[PDB]
């Protein structure tokens, strides 16, 4: 139904050791499709999905220009920010930018995002209406005044409500094989006797796409959130995902415990039992 | 000044069956800052040919990488992932456990 495009930029200062590291990556939904790495040989934006390879040389030339331009502005911002926060010259700091657009089920513009972090903290971010800014701290308030005065948001809104969405629709149809699929998780539970008196029950979901999933345990139907170990959904490496959730229970009580799995590729929510 | 500790998972792409080729993964997520050292180990020794994904990050700005290589699981061979990061006082080693 609905889909997203995101770019993610990461700049990292290494003072005296040369210029910053700059890495830019593009995604449609959970599928990466481009990279740029400023320390790489090629100095090009590169394809990372099969369906992007058909784009012609204007695309690749254009995206390389744009991303190198971004790398330059982050290079400048690293200096500015170190200034504003009164930090020493010699130490490594990080800027991060993400932006992108969401489209709805009929592939119409739904939402835009444009936001910045400095040393892993929100810095400034476009508000949902794409006309205002959210700045917490004083440095970013200063940035806000400047960007309000230069009308930065209307330029970003234009991209987000137009160009961004046009490219996403194009990618959705050219990468229909990969992007317009749903792979239901292959599910099961494992039991391992840690000792005589207790057992680890682990609920597995494998080989699924997209990444979004919910795994929950219940004991006699009662949610077991606080006693659940839930690992981060993780790439299998073949364009599908994996995830598990575990509970440690008293030997003999296994039949009280049920696993519940929710995914887009499942016709109905799935309950797994010890039975 | 913010730091976030890596969450480390070591796992096969497919269900492991001894003597059949597979792919051995070490996923590291939830870390900040991005400078990280990740090796795959075979019987406590560094594996040389390993590839990794392009640096990206999650909505909370924490970073994630996948490190991977082709392997053939066997009965006798042990695999692990070794990680160092500013947040770890000593390198963390997580063993591959195929029975989980
Ligand atoms: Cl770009
Ligand atoms: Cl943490
Ligand atoms: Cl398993
Ligand atoms: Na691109
Ligand atoms: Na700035
Ligand atoms: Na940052
Ligand atoms: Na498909
Ligand atoms: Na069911
Ligand atoms: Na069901
Ligand atoms: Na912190
Ligand atoms: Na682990």
């Amino acid at each position: 139904g609905s889909h997203s495009m995101r770019y993610f930029f990461t700049s990292v200062s290494r003072p005296g050791r040369g210029e910053p590291r700059f890495i830019a990556v593009g995604y449609v939904d959970d599928t990466q499709f481009v990279r740029f790495d400023s320390d790489a040989a090629s100095q090009r934006m590169e394809p990372r999905a099969p369906w992007i390879e058909q784009e012609g040389p204007e695309y690749w030339d254009g995206e390389t220009r744009k991303v190198k331009a971004h790398s330059q502005t982050h290079r400048v911002d690293l200096g500015t920010l170190r200034g504003c926060y009164n930090q020493s010259e010699a130490g490594s700091h990080t800027v991060q930018r993400m932006y992108g657009c969401d489209v709805g089920s009929d592939w119409r513009f739904l939402r835009g995002y444009h936001q910045y972090a400095y040393d892993g903290k929100d810095y400034i971010a476009l508000k949902e209406d794409l006309r205002s800014w959210t700045a917490a701290d004083m440095c970013a308030q200063t940035t806000k005044h400047k960007w309000e005065a230069a009308h930065v948001a209307e330029q970003l809104r234009a991209y987000l409500e137009g160009t961004c969405v046009e490219w996403l629709r194009r990618y959705l149809e050219n990468g229909k094989e990969t992007l317009q699929r749903t792979d239901a998780p292959k599910t099961h539970m494992t039991h391992h006797a840690v000792s005589d008196h207790e057992a680890t029950l682990r609920c597995w979901a494998l080989s699924f796409y997209p990444a979004e999933i919910t795994l929950t345990w219940q004991r006699d139907g009662e949610d077991q959130t606080q006693d659940t170990e839930l690992v981060e959904t993780r790439p299998a490496g073949d364009g599908t995902f994996q995830k598990w959730v575990a509970v440690v229970v008293p030997s003999g009580q296994e039949q009280r415990y049920t696993c519940h799995v929710q995914h887009e590729g499942l016709p109905k929510p799935l309950t797994l039992r010890w039975e | 000044m913010i730091q976030r500790t890596p969450k480390i998972q070591v796992y096969s792409r497919h269900p492991a069956e001894n003597g059949k080729s597979n792919f051995l993964n070490c996923y590291v997520s939830g870390f900040h800052p991005s400078d990280i050292e990740v090796d795959l180990l075979k019987n406590g020794e560094r594996i040389e040919k390993v590839e990794h994904s392009d640096l990206s990050f999650s909505k909370d700005w924490s970073f994630y990488l996948l490190y991977y290589t082709e392997f053939t699981p066997t009965e006798k061979d042990e695999y692990a992932c070794r990680v160092n990061h500013v947040t770890l006082s000593q390198p963390k080693i997580v063993k591959w456990d195929r029975d989980m």
